[PDB]
RNA sequence: GUGAAGAGGGAAACAACCCAGACCGCCAGCUAAGGUCCCAAAGUCAUGGUUAAGUGGGAAACGAUGUGGGAAGGCCCAGACAGCCAGGAUGUUGGCUUAGAAGCAGCCAUCAUUUAAAGAAAGCGUAAUAGCUCACUGGUCGAGUCGGCCUGCGCGGAAGA
RNA sequence: CGAUGUCGGCUCAUCACAUCCUGGGGCUGAAGUAGGUCCCAAGGGUAUGGCUGUUCGCCAUUUAAAGUGGUACGCGAGCUG
């Protein structure tokens, strides 16, 4: 468990992805339940150290997205091909 | 930092505060030939004070320097220095004359330093030089030129060393 | 600086001394009087356990004269006697050449007590046990 | 050294790198080296590498070695005018890309593992970088 | 001092002193550990 | 795509690259790539920051307490970190081999206490022990610090007629 | 290719330093001794013969040392063939 602060993202595009990665922010999604996907962009640097412990992948996250919270799990992770940066993490509401 | 944020000059000695030199003055030696470069001049009762000259952010490399550098001259006019400077092996003489010191290591020809003032030569022996000196900087240099006639070497030990024995020893072989 | 000076230490037999290799040159360098010590040492060694190697520490003065304090024989040696062996085990811990009862160690610890720092008998006794384990000498309660 | 025992074919083309990976994760290992950069292992590089590791980790842990070299790559011999025939197989190269996992240690501390891999490397032809086991 | 491109540090008495662009190494003990560049 | 069969403008000069297609003329104007310190036309421009190498103005493997920028972690006024005062005890000069190799030639042992705390030990030293210093531990001082990481710019590596 | 004379020698050099000697140092398994190896250093110097068309090489005897390489594998509107 970690109580992550991340926030709305809203532009789809590889390009726009490249623009995100110029900040620490990497794009990312919550999807799950009966409500349409929530396009957020978490902060790498926080999340880097937090995903380094096993606890992340194992107990509940509660991703605080502008003032509300959604409890998810981090399932899958498409990180950078060779750098300790991330590029993406899929999160399924569980 | 540490030293560079440490201030101390006693009332045993005296000063000629100036805005571009830090002068001490007195007896037993005196006079200061290190000068400002990168540091201010402030004063205090018990300290000849200086922080870094402004418009330069690297001036505390020069300051921690300036610090020990001032106080050492003060130690020179209160206490001796360069305390002795021995030499391993023998028949390597002395002179101790007007300010020249001869020393042999198979020198047919004399080897001398007409020393500056403020550094004394003395010995009782042909294996030793006993110098009290003032102004750690000054002295130390002229002091080196002496022992620098021949370097100490490890395979028979001989060669003008320092006060303390800080050689390496490697066995000879082929006997 | 350079120089050198005395306060030497050595382990010589009880009633025997003077040999050059064992003694002689050893302290002779410091400026000790071989002859004097030879008789002087063996003099008191008569009272002390004869035939047992006792370590003596000689301290020379500027007078070139000297004094020495006869302590108790090494724990290793004492263990050899108690175990009734002549030498160690070569490869201690791996192969035991002898054994010593927990009672004996206490006796040896009592003998070495004078030279040991052990605050209590347990400490001194263990101090020797560490020497025994290093000699390949097992200790049965 | 290392090559197809029954060859699919004798010769093959230059090939191109397009970089990146998908092969990015230890699956036997717990520590590992990934790539940075691109190149070829001529398999005398794999061989030298297997060697240097083994002398260090000893008979603790176990080693795996991802990529086995599968592109021949010819060299047409010396002192003949070029373009008269394709050359002959003097090599078995292993086209490697960034993030492509080389080797794989297990069974030994994070530090030992690094300073066994640091020792192997340099007999590798590109810049490397460390892998930690990773929960995934 | 002993001249190479690189040989890193050599013991725990290898201080690594930088005089000019080259990186020398002072050593308490061995003069063979002293590097001009290494 | 250009050149061929295209001048002109830029890239020092430089068929092809970059910019731009010359009906012709005008001591006309506005721009373009590219430039504005002088040669040599125009900013010694504004703002903010980085670099110390003359990098800029040739190079990689690799090495580094060079610096800048970012994040986490370990230790810290209940006093860390370094040095200094020191602890450096005691069993302890354990065995083969050698009188004597008895932590440190080689081979084995790689334990434990005294305690508040102190490795049979990293090297020097010694044939080898003895001793000296040290990852190891006690005191003084007085405020941040120690190694790794990502990452910008540097450094060395960088020798020819 | 509407002629840019080949190699080698001779003669005459000249440059570069990746230096053979001298010079100055580092390390040394540096006893001394000459060295070994590496760093800096082109100021100057840097062999004659025997054989072979060969430069080279091999051999002989010195020399402080007989450097290496470049200059149309230097040099024929200078010589030789």
């Amino acid at each position: 468990m970690f109580t992550i602060n991340a926030e709305v993202r809203k532009e789809q595009g590889k390009g726009a992805s490249r623009r995100l990665r110029a900040a620490n922010k990497f794009p990312a999604i919550i999807y799950g339940g009966k409500e349409a996907p929530l396009a957020i962009e978490l902060d790498h640097d926080k999340v880097m150290n937090m995903q380094a412990k096993a606890e992340f992948y194992s107990e509940v996250l509660t991703i605080v997205v502008d003032g509300k919270e959604i409890k998810v799990k981090a399932q899958d992770v498409q990180r950078h091909p060779y750098k300790p940066k991330l590029q993406h993490i899929d999160f399924v509401r569980a | 930092s540490r030293v560079a944020k440490a201030p101390v000059v006693p009332a045993g000695v005296d000063v000629k505060i100036n805005g571009q030199v830090i002068t001490i003055k007195g007896k037993n030696g005196e006079l200061t030939r290190t000068l400002n470069d990168a540091v201010e001049v402030k004063h205090a009762d018990n300290t000849l004070t200086f922080g870094p000259r402004d418009g330069y952010a690297d001036g505390w490399a020069q300051a921690g320097t300036a610090r020990a550098l001032l106080n050492s001259m003060v130690i020179g006019v209160t206490e001796g220095f360069t305390k002795k400077l021995q030499l391993v092996g023998v028949g390597y003489r002395a002179a101790v004359k007007g300010n020249v010191i001869n020393l042999s290591l198979g020198f047919s020809h004399p080897v001398d330093h007409q020393l500056p003032a403020g550094i004394t030569a003395e010995c009782p022996t042909q294996t030793e030089i006993v110098l009290k000196g003032a102004d750690k900087q000054v002295i130390g240099q002229v002091a080196a030129d002496l022992r620098a006639y021949r370097r100490p070497e490890p395979y028979k030990g001989k060669g003008v060393r320092y006060a303390d024995e800080v050689v390496r020893t490697k066995e000879a072989k082929k006997k | 600086a350079k120089k050198v000076q005395a306060y030497v230490k050595l382990q010589v037999a009880a009633g025997m001394a003077n040999p050059s290799p064992p003694v002689g040159p050893a302290l002779g360098q410091q400026g000790v009087n071989i002859m004097e010590f030879c008789k002087a040492f063996n003099a008191k060694t008569d009272s002390i356990e004869k035939g047992l190697p006792i370590p003596v520490v000689i301290t020379v003065y500027a007078d070139r004269s000297f004094t020495f304090v006869t302590k108790t024989p090494p724990a290793a040696v004492l263990l050899k006697k108690a175990a009734g062996i002549k030498s160690g085990s070569g490869k201690p811990n791996k192969d035991k050449v002898g054994k010593i009862s927990r009672a004996q160690l206490q006796e040896i610890a009592q003998t070495k007590a004078a030279d040991m720092t052990g605050a209590d008998i347990e400490a001194m006794t263990r101090s020797i046990e560490g020497t025994a384990r290093s000699m390949g000498l097992v200790v049965e309660d | 050294m290392l090559q197809p025992k029954r060859t699919k074919f004798r010769k093959m083309h230059k090939g191109r790198n397009r970089g990146l990976a998908q092969g990015t994760d230890v699956s036997f290992g717990s520590f590992g080296l990934k790539a940075v950069g691109r190149g070829r292992l001529t398999a005398r590089q794999i061989e030298a590498a297997r060697r240097a590791m083994t002398r260090a980790v000893k008979r603790q842990g176990k080693i795996w070695i991802r990529v086995f070299p599968d592109k021949p790559i010819t060299e047409k011999p010396l002192a003949v005018r070029m373009g008269k025939g394709k050359g002959n197989v003097e090599y078995w190269v292993a086209l490697i890309q960034p993030g492509k996992v080389l080797y794989e240690m297990d069974g030994v501390p994070e530090e030992l593992a690094r300073e066994a891999f640091k020792l192997a490397a340099a007999k590798l032809p590109i810049k490397t970088t460390f892998v930690t086991k990773t929960v995934m | 001092m002993k001249v190479r491109a690189s040989v890193k540090k050599l013991c725990r008495n290898c201080k690594i002193v930088k005089r000019d662009g080259v990186i020398r190494v002072i050593c308490s003990a061995e003069p063979k550990h002293k590097q001009r560049q290494g």
